[PDB]
């Protein structure tokens, strides 16, 4: 199998030792755990082994002294002749780090990550945002209210992803490099726990934002940048030009004031997104008399659905399309409706 | 002294830690005023019951001021 | 055979290895003692090795530098051919433990669980519970009186 | 200990006075109370 490593995330590691999983259809055929030959001396953060210019590493041996290549027998051959594909995965990886002496020279001698793997874990909260060239994942610690004896600055969620990467507070509102986030302009992934405690806490703050909510230990937050963005004073990246917009009051939220009828209409070609995908139409609502919904996108689900306020406080929408496979075809969002 | 007494060797005052916070200057770590923010400085807290807040094996002052590795990014500055 | 660990109970225990005995009836075909393969070097408590997400573990050799898959002979062949199945035991697990210096690193080596073993079992009495979900066992030291 | 320290969340427990390790597990009684040993390691084993 050809494989190559990447790091992502904020501390190098020397002397990286994989070890991977193969599984083929409910089996698992071997696990293997990296030699002296498939080796890695060094991944500074953001990189690979090897860099980006070189063929991928072959691994092939399973023994501790590389002899016996890895067999499989008469069935699986047969499964994985017949068109099949195996899986690999990944269970655990050991490593080193780098102390330096009384102002001397850095030694790596049986200084192991793996060690504070299971105390780093237990302290912190886990997030990791996600933009469409690279990924990085960070761990923030947090205060434990139980044990009261136990000190540490507690800090808001708003302020986690503030101190974690390095964004700038430009007015008011947080960029990362010319990338903006917030709670409304972005795309917000929990799993099922950290999701039950975010809408139990909301209920106790005056601001029902949930970027002033607290951190607590054990929680799992996930971020995406969106790919195309519709910023109306500035900021909207798009080859397909709007139509029957409107421009009034337009610098960010509290200010909506512009109440128009009728229905707007983009259409993009295939040329400029991936097809097979799930992309995910999302925004936010008003206090109009009626709208519709419309996607003109063949090979997938063409119909409408109803706009229905429940009340004119600022509560999102979302829905999904499917796209084609790079054809003449374009997806033509249409919207109409009578109040804004 | 009277506000001076770091409880664990973390080389760093009790008094700059639960406050407001304090900053390096000249490798030495001093109060924070709100004035630095034009210069560059960062404004930082800690828990002043521990050397190392973090789990991971650098301590508060070898974190604070960046005589660990010259690798590390920059985001994993304060402690 | 494709297994995979878990732990309940407190402290977690790094660099599991864990031997394990394979019965099919009457017999005991073998006893293995995992390799550097399939050794595993973080168990939380509450946890397992691999995590939630992932498939299980593979273990096929019984060296100490891994060659030599395991053989079975013909009358245990027709005895597995025919419907049977083996079953796995669990002898003992050395693994170890983490203790810090004068305020600077951890340092795991040498510290082994495996001689505080016989020394809390002799002390101690042992409670457990089992809940729908998961178990939980603790020990919980008791006093003489003679 | 006093009975007026149990509203703020202390506990209340108690060893044995001639022994640096009352329970048989390496670490002793002061670090264990204390939780300076690992934080890992679940709090319902932090009384010796």
């Amino acid at each position: 199998a050809n494989v190559r490593y990447y790091n992502t995330g904020t501390a190098p590691m020397y002397k990286v030792t994989p070890t991977t999983n193969l599984v083929l259809d409910g089996d698992t055929l071997s696990t293997i755990k990296a030699q002296e030959n498939q080796i890695g001396n060094n991944l500074s953060p953001g990189d690979t082994y090897p860099k980006k210019g070189l063929s991928p590493l072959a691994l092939n041996t399973m023994d501790q002294f590389s002899s016996r290549l890895i067999p499989i027998n008469y069935d699986q051959l047969k499964k994985l002749d017949a068109g099949k594909q195996i899986k690999l995965e990944t269970t655990q990886v050991s490593g080193n780090f780098g102390t330096k002496n009384s102002s001397g020279q850095i030694v790596t001698e049986g200084n192991s990550w793996s060690d504070y793997i299971s105390q780093i874990d237990s302290i912190s909260a886990s997030i990791i945002l996600d933009t469409e060239n690279e990924s990085y994942e960070r761990r923030v610690t947090a205060k434990n209210l139980q044990d009261p004896e136990d000190k540490t600055p507690e800090l808001t969620i708003g302020e986690a992803i503030e101190k974690a990467f390095g964004a700038t507070k430009k007015d008011g509102l947080l960029y990362f490099n010319d990338i903006p986030i917030d709670e409304s302009c972005v795309e917000l992934i929990f799993d099922d726990n950290t999701a039950n405690k975010i809408k139990d806490s909301l209920k106790t703050l005056s601001d029902k934002k949930i970027y002033n909510v607290k951190l607590e230990r054990g929680m799992n937050i996930l971020i995406k940048t969106p790919t195309y963005f519709t910023n109306f004073d500035d900021y909207n990246n798009y080859p397909s030009t709007w139509s029957n917009v409107n421009t009034t009051n337009q610098d960010g939220l509290q200010g909506s004031a512009n109440k128009l009828n009728g229905e707007t209409k983009i259409k993009i070609p295939m040329s400029e997104l991936k097809p097979y995908k799930r992309y995910v139409f999302s925004g936010y609502s008003k206090d109009p008399l009626t709208s519709n919904s419309i996607i003109v996108k063949i090979k997938a689900k063409e119909e409408k659905t109803d706009y229905l306020v429940p009340e004119q406080g600022y509560t999102k929408f979302s829905y999904e399309f499917e796209t084609t496979e790079k054809d003449s075809s374009n997806i033509e969002i249409t919207l109409i409706g009578s109040g804004t | 002294w009277e506000d001076e007494d770091l409880d664990t060797d973390n080389d760093n005052i009790p008094d700059s830690y639960e406050r407001n916070g304090y900053t390096i200057k000249d490798l030495i770590a001093v109060k924070w005023e709100d004035s630095f923010a034009e210069q560059g400085y960062k404004k930082y807290v800690s828990n002043y019951l521990e050397s190392n807040t973090a789990g991971d094996p650098y301590t508060d002052y070898e974190k604070a001021s960046g005589s660990f590795d010259k690798a590390i990014k920059t985001e994993a500055r304060d402690p």
